């Protein structure tokens, strides 16, 4: 998902003046199609949010006697102790990603505590319901044939599995802790995130950087035209600065409506991944990691979600 | 907000030497150069008036010996010569928090030399009489400072009943101050008793002083 | 020139609702915002709320909120505040003042002063005896004399000496709440030689109930 | 709301959702203008009234500053020729503000008078007196020919024809020097390859309107260079602090509230500027005073409602504004209702404790929907039931039922 915007014409383009909101109504339905593609960003933004973040409609939690089978899966789960649900790992993604004009901000519908409690339902049902619990009812699956189910899709028989129960729980506890490792120190992994917010950082100081300018006219101050030029004189001015800033406008929407249609070609590829990889086993290849596909885990991120990709090597 | 707390409640400054009270504030009220304080001086029975305002400036109209000082959260009030129609409350006012608080306030009086009180003692009238009560009431006039006893003894025994009190604020030219004593009692008990003592316990006289009449 | 004016005193009972007037003159009414200051005897002064008279938006004190009502008079350039249900700690003496507004907000102006009691009692007429020594040991040049007022209600009372003769010399002493009832004395000191010719009588004028009583010493 | 509903979207019949109106607008109250006190009067009638001026390449350049003036004896009452201006607009001289004024005192003939405009080309628009496209000013002109004229010619009076290359404007030529077309040295006087340039006027009353004398002062008016010292006696009132009304601070425009400042600022600062490049603060001419302007009128109009045909209950959504300070509908501004979310004051429904799923999003994890005599409730929107299962190794289930299921699914083409 993306930041949610919305434009306002009124306290944009005029300077709370008479005369700048005559001569806006004579332009008619240039301000009425600006409102309406904002607010059809703003729909699809929270349409986003549902078909990735929650893929089922039932929470599922952990037990309180917990046996993994020689697994350290408690960085991945959250903490109870915390009044905010996170886990150890989305501590560390949480950090690592960061007006009077009439522009304002729209708040999501759906906030990160409320993202968590779908992850952590999901990571749940992934531990311990297996792969059955995203068709019908959920499955109670034991640890020791549930890894073998990820090894008989791949050609692996169950003389592997159940022999190497000491090495396999060596590399797979490392192999989460090079996770954690890797996101303390580097934080160009995350950065395709943090592209998300630049790229309203600089959409956001466009709209704010037009208004200093005169846009061809003689003063950029609406109270500096009216009040030093006649009012047949005032009107060949105002009319091309609000002009100009239509135009403006018309860069702002136009870029917004061609990265919601990036973000939403990302979006179903992001729950394309949620609903094959992480709920069931897939066979492809490059899709759900490099390797032989066993399982993926699900974190939630700022506008995104951190996949970890178990696979067979 | 800031609250405003002054320190001392009373203080007394003889003529010709120079007065300091001051007004702290919880948080700085230093903005755009200009801080902002203001002082207040209001007399018993008049509202106050515009004395000082932004601290380094006078208003006309007021007086040159009333002047204040100080930065930061200590501010000063520096007045000098003392005179005698100077005695009333100070007041401190901030406009810098919304919304608005006001002092605790300070009294200022004018210490002089003691003076012995005037004991003057007043039968009452004929026309209280008529309905039924009487009043025996003795004045004690000019004398400082207002720590004073009034004793009443009926014919050579005290008694305490039915004594009210009331004392003034220091006077402007006198500097001084008064206390009067009213002893309410019926005419039932007028005509049985004889002698009414008003005794005056003052720290200039060792003996008390005895003004009495009879019936 | 500028100044606020105010009644004197105004008496209600706890529970009910009570009216002030603070009329200005000399300056336009819209221009200047009020401000009303209660004074509480031996606390200090207290800062009840703020008005703008043109928009009719108020600006109150949290202690404050529910207690007080300020509304404004536009035609008669006259301000008013309204309190609601006060108590036996609410009686106070309360002012009005224009602020002028240049970087900081002083108080310019001010009014005379309005002292309301909270009471349940009902307004007594005063009854007023003189004092008289009856005698004199002749060791003073000067002859003192006195008035008693008392049975009164509402304070303040007005006690003149011969419809306001005499400026000096004179003493005023505050009064006494006694079984809703108020006692107040007075003294003078009149040398030898005006006592024979002039005749000091006890002039009290009780705004309340309009009643003056005079009374020969 | 519901009516204010049917306006935006120009519709008759107002669906289920969540539709957004119109802005909030704050109506200012009164005016400020805020100017010192001057007592001294512009000297502005010494160069319009008096009798002997000075020529086209030398004029006099008076300097009027630091006082006040009167542009209704110069302007509307009018015993004048011609009065033009070009960037300001003449009938509101008296309002606007400016810094210095430069009166230049000359006569020009009436033939020669139509090359005084920015961006000229003549005799004296070139070599002798030019106006630059940003010039900005009024031209002040009067009729002389019955005074000023001789019946056998005016020779005080002389101007410059012919100059070596274009003249800089704003600059005076008193050179003497004779113009040297040739090699032949020209030795003071005119002759073979010498031209004189300085030439002298044609005025006479016997001739037409071309060679009538016309009293020409032309006023330099400069905007913003600094802070302005003549101006006009528009009014002087005191300030109001903590109220939204109209601004006018030295010829500047604005509106909002007037607040203290915290920041260290130049003595010399007339006023700044925040990050969107617009006025945040101002300091007070009459004395030096600096107080901050925040504007005001921010905030939109949400409405919340259900269908026409279901009922007329609107609940109204406020956007980013706190409703504990506070359209022209007060009704729904009286309290009781008022639930406080991240996105604003949510007026006109009743918060549940309970958690259901809604229908119409609101946002921040608040949601509204039509339930039960009915009325619009908002709660926190339900993730569905929570179950918790028991797992150990020795336990497994396997399905015993079997079912069919069959759902739709439509993809646009």
């Amino acid at each position: 998902s993306m930041t949610k915007t919305s434009v306002d014409c009124t306290m944009y383009i005029c300077g709370d003046s008479t005369e700048c909101s005559n001569l806006l109504l004579q332009y008619g339905s240039f301000c009425t199609q600006l409102k309406r593609a904002l607010t059809g960003i703003a729909v699809e933004q929270d349409k986003n949010t549902q078909e990735v973040f929650a893929q089922v409609k039932q929470i599922y939690k952990t037990p309180p006697i917990k046996y993994f089978g020689g697994f350290n899966f408690s960085q991945i789960l959250p903490d109870p102790s915390k009044p905010s649900k996170r886990s150890f790992i989305e501590d560390l993604l949480f950090n690592k990603v960061t007006k009077f004009k009439g522009l304002t901000v729209l708040p999501p519908l759906l906030t990160d505590e409320m993202i968590a409690q779908y992850t952590s339902a999901l990571l749940a049902g992934t531990i311990t319901s297996g792969w059955t619990f995203g068709a019908g009812a959920a499955l109670q699956i034991p640890f020791a044939m549930q890894m073998a189910y990820r090894f008989n899709g791949i050609g692996v028989t169950q003389n592997v599995l159940y022999e190497n129960q000491k090495l396999i729980a060596n590399q797979f506890n490392s192999a989460i802790g090079k996770i954690q490792d890797s996101l303390s120190s580097t934080a160009s992994a995350l950065g395709k995130l943090q592209d998300v917010v630049n790229h309203n950082a600089q959409a956001l100081n466009t709209l704010v950087k037009q208004l200093s300018s005169k846009f061809g006219a003689i003063s950029s101050v609406l109270n500096d035209i009216f009040s030093r030029l006649d009012p047949p004189e005032a009107e060949v001015q105002i009319d091309r600065l609000i002009t100009g800033r239509l135009q403006s406008l018309q860069t702002y929407v136009t870029q917004q409506l061609i990265r919601a249609a990036e973000i939403r070609a990302s979006a179903n590829l992001a729950a394309t991944k949620m609903s094959e990889c992480v709920l069931g086993q897939s066979k492809r290849v490059d899709f759900c990691g490099k390797g032989y596909h066993l399982m993926s885990f699900p974190q939630s991120a700022p506008h995104g979600v951190v996949f970890l990709h178990v696979t067979y090597v | 907000d800031i609250v405003l707390t002054q320190s001392p409640a009373s203080l007394a400054v003889s003529l010709g030497q120079r007065a300091t009270i001051s007004c702290r504030a919880s948080k700085s009220v230093s903005a755009s150069v200009y801080s902002y304080m203001h002082w207040y001086q209001q007399k018993p029975g008049q509202p106050p008036k515009l004395l000082i305002y932004l601290a380094s400036s006078l208003e006309s109209g007021v007086p040159a010996r009333f002047s204040g000082s100080g930065s930061g959260t200590d501010f000063t009030l520096n007045i000098h010569p003392v005179e005698e129609e100077d005695a009333a409350t100070y007041y401190c006012h901030h406009s810098r928090e919304l919304p608005p608080a006001f002092g605790g306030g300070t009294k200022l009086e004018i210490k002089r030399a003691d003076a012995a009180p005037t004991v003057s003692i007043f039968p009452p009238s004929s026309e209280q009489l008529t309905s039924g009560g009487a009043s025996v009431v003795c004045f004690l006039n000019n004398f400082y400072p207002k720590d004073i006893n009034v004793k009443w003894k009926i014919d050579g025994s005290e008694r305490q009943n039915g004594v009210l009190n009331s004392w003034t604020d220091q006077d402007s030219k006198d500097s001084t101050y008064s206390m009067s004593s009213t002893l309410t009692l019926t005419k039932d008990e007028y005509e049985r008793h004889n002698s009414y003592t008003c005794e005056a316990t003052h720290k200039t006289s060792t003996s008390p002083i005895v003004k009495s009449f009879n019936r | 020139q500028v100044q606020l004016q105010q009644p004197g005193a105004e008496l209600v009972r706890p529970g009910a609702s009570v009216k002030l007037s603070c009329k200005a003159s000399g300056y336009s009414f819209t221009r200047f915002w009020m401000n009303w200051v209660k004074q509480r005897p031996g606390q200090g002064l207290e800062w009840i709320g703020m008005i703008h008279p043109s928009d009719s938006e108020t600006r109150l004190n949290q202690k404050f909120k529910d207690k007080a009502t300020l509304t404004v008079d536009k035609s008669s350039t006259t301000a008013y505040m309204q309190l609601s249900s006060p108590t036996s700690e609410d009686s106070a003496v309360y002012y009005c003042a224009r602020k002028d507004y240049d970087y900081d907000a002083w108080f310019a102006y001010w009014g005379q002063g309005t002292l309301v009691t909270v009471s349940a009692a009902k307004t007594t007429p005063p009854s007023v005896y003189p004092l008289a020594p009856g005698s004199a040991a002749q060791t003073n040049s000067m002859v003192t004399l006195g008035c008693l007022v008392k049975g009164y209600f509402p304070e303040p009372v007005t006690v003149t000496w011969n419809s306001g003769s005499l400026s000096s010399g004179v003493h005023t002493f505050p009064a006494v709440l006694q079984s809703d009832l108020y006692t107040l004395s007075s003294s003078v000191t009149v040398p030898s030689s005006t006592w024979p010719s002039e005749t000091v009588t006890c002039n009290v004028a009780h705004p309340a109930s309009s009643t003056k009583v005079d009374k020969k010493i | 709301p519901l009516s204010e509903t049917k306006c935006t979207l120009k519709s008759f019949t107002v669906e289920k959702g969540i539709y957004q109106t119109s802005n909030f607008r704050v109506q200012p109250t009164e005016s400020i203008v805020r100017f010192p006190n001057i007592t001294n009067l512009c000297p502005f009638d010494e160069v319009f009234n008096a009798t002997r001026f000075a020529s086209v390449y030398a004029w006099n350049r008076k300097r009027i500053s630091n006082c006040v003036a009167d542009y209704s004896v110069l302007y509307n009452l009018a015993p004048f020729f011609t009065f033009k201006c070009y960037g300001v607009s003449p009938t509101k001289l008296n309002d606007l503000c400016f810094t210095n004024v430069y009166a230049d005192s000359f006569v020009i003939r009436g033939d020669e008078v139509r090359q005084i405009a920015p961006g000229q080309t003549g005799n004296i628009a070139d070599y002798n007196y030019k106006l630059p496209d940003d010039f900005t000013g009024c031209v002040i002109a009067w009729n002389s020919n019955k005074l000023d004229s001789k019946v056998s010619g005016n020779y005080n009076y002389l101007y410059r024809l012919f100059r070596k290359s274009n003249l800089k404007p704003f600059e005076r030529d008193i050179s003497t020097e004779i113009y040297q077309a040739g090699n032949k040295p020209c030795n003071g006087v005119a002759g073979f390859n010498c031209y004189f340039p300085l030439r002298s006027y044609s005025f006479r009353p016997t001739y037409g309107v071309g060679h009538q004398p016309y009293r020409v002062v032309v006023l330099s008016f400069e905007l913003l260079h600094a802070p302005a010292t003549v101006c006009g006696p528009k009014k002087s009132t005191n300030l109001v602090k903590n109220k939204c009304v109209n601004f006018n601070f030295n010829g500047l425009k604005g509106t909002g509230v007037l607040t203290e400042s915290n920041k260290k600022f130049l003595p010399f600062q007339q006023f700044g500027r925040d990050i969107a490049d617009t006025t945040d603060a101002v300091r007070d001419p009459q004395t030096l005073e600096i107080l901050d302007i925040t504007p005001c009128s921010f905030g939109g109009v949400s409405v919340i409602t259900p269908g026409t045909n279901t009922s007329n209950q609107v609940a109204v959504l406020y956007q980013g504004v706190n409703c504990t300070e506070v359209p022209t509908w007060r009704v729904y501004s009286t309290g009781s209702n008022v639930f406080q979310t991240r996105a604003g004051c949510l007026i006109g429904a009743e918060y549940v404790n309970n958690s259901y799923e809604c229908d119409i999003p609101i946002g921040a994890g608040i949601c509204a929907s039509y339930q039960t005599s009915q009325s619009i409730i908002a709660y926190t929107m339900s993730l569905g039931a929570e179950n918790s299962v028991a797992y150990s190794n020795n336990s497994i289930a396997i399905p015993t039922n079997f079912t069919i299921s069959v759902t739709t699914e439509i993809l646009p083409v």
